[PDB]
């Protein structure tokens, strides 16, 4: 099958609902010599995160269940399988992203696109592991989001969907992994108002992707500060 | 609980 | 025991593969089931199967390039193949152990009821001769299922009402018998005029009546 | 479109 025809079977396996194989036909393209499109991305972008996604459901589930005999054990391998799987997928999905997506990524969108990516899935590692895997995942997720917030500030404009978004998950990070709401609600307030000042910046095929992240940042903002 | 990026 | 409390644990995180394979271990050993492993085991199998025939219908819809074409059919073999792998293991389980091993016609109508679904799933996808053998092996299971289940399982009971439904859409579906379908569906129905489960039973036989006529 | 049998 030609680089093409795996990224018709990814969209065939999205619609299908079997977000596996949407990551095998977007693996085997990503790691070819072409740079991902900007749809060819968000393929790749919403295959783990649905991947990981369902395993991220299903650890929470188990961890609330132990959290609530031989039954004791039966929930502690079984909440371990899954934390496996989402090693797993982590280091399947960081792993490409090391190896070609970072290193072949030329346009500063790209780069704070997978360097957001590299943020997200070290956050996923951090949310269940426990001493020195949750230290180091810590570590690389907040170096990650650092590299894509220095690049996207001086590359794109502050109403870009992709800048905004990486605000969103950075500013996630800081009040569920750091447990830092004041740093969450600094960072994801002034992502709040870098784009309300430059609206004449927000493009016309851009213009509901913004507005909706906006919305996403604020819903967070009033969370955070209760 | 927070709410991070959905899909575009 | 211990395989049946991960069937449990697997069906509150949806991991509905793994809670097939523990359920598989429950009804491997020829011992009589319960009503509650009866319907873990359904459960599983519903499920999972529920997963493909979604792919099934979505894939194959979307047929509407050669290549492109012949490219979504070979995705539509992936997929029939896993929906006839996972009906294949649950018909020999219905076949060896199940049905065998059943001592009460409550539970005989359950699985005879189990047969022809997958059956009728199988049916579904299959081609040739295997949508043909398929047919005439749900039809057998489900007029072997309602022969015991007018004797065994009074009008009311959901088993009884449940398999009419489950009886009337394969011949709406598999065999395109309109008539047969309304004839079962108001029939069941209206048999049952008079526990929690067969109000929600008779309202999608009232649903599929409305549809069909 | 046919209505089989599920949890409700």
């Amino acid at each position: 099958t030609s680089r093409e025809d795996s990224v018709y079977l990814a969209k065939l396996a999205e619609q299908a609902e079997r977000y596996e194989e949407m990551v095998e036909n977007m693996k085997t393209v990503a790691s070819s010599g072409q740079e991902l499109s900007v749809e060819e991305r968000n393929l790749l972008s919403v295959a783990y995160k649905n991947v990981i996604g369902a395993r991220r459901a299903s650890w929470r589930i188990v961890s609330s269940i132990e959290q609530k005999e031989h039954q004791v054990e039966l929930i502690c391998s079984y909440r371990s399988k899954i934390e496996t799987e989402l090693t797993k997928i982590s280091d399947d999905i960081l792993s490409v992203l090391d190896s070609h997506l970072i290193p072949s990524a030329t346009t500063g969108e790209s780069k704070v696109f997978y360097y957001k990516m590299k943020g997200d899935y070290h956050r996923y590692l951090a949310e269940f592991s426990s001493g020195d895997a949750r230290e180091k995942a810590t570590n690389a997720s907040l170096e990650a989001y650092k590299t894509a917030s220095e690049i996207a500030t001086t590359e794109l404009p502050p109403t870009h969907p992709i800048r905004l978004g990486l605000a969103l998950n950075f500013s996630v990070f800081y009040y569920e992994i750091q447990n830092s709401p004041d740093k969450a609600c600094h960072l994801a307030k002034q992502a709040f108002d870098d784009a309300i000042a430059e609206l004449d910046t927000l493009s016309e095929e851009s213009y509901k992707d913004s507005t909706l992240i906006m919305q996403l940042l604020r819903d967070n903002l009033t969370l955070w500060t209760s | 609980r927070s709410f991070s990026l959905h899909r575009m």
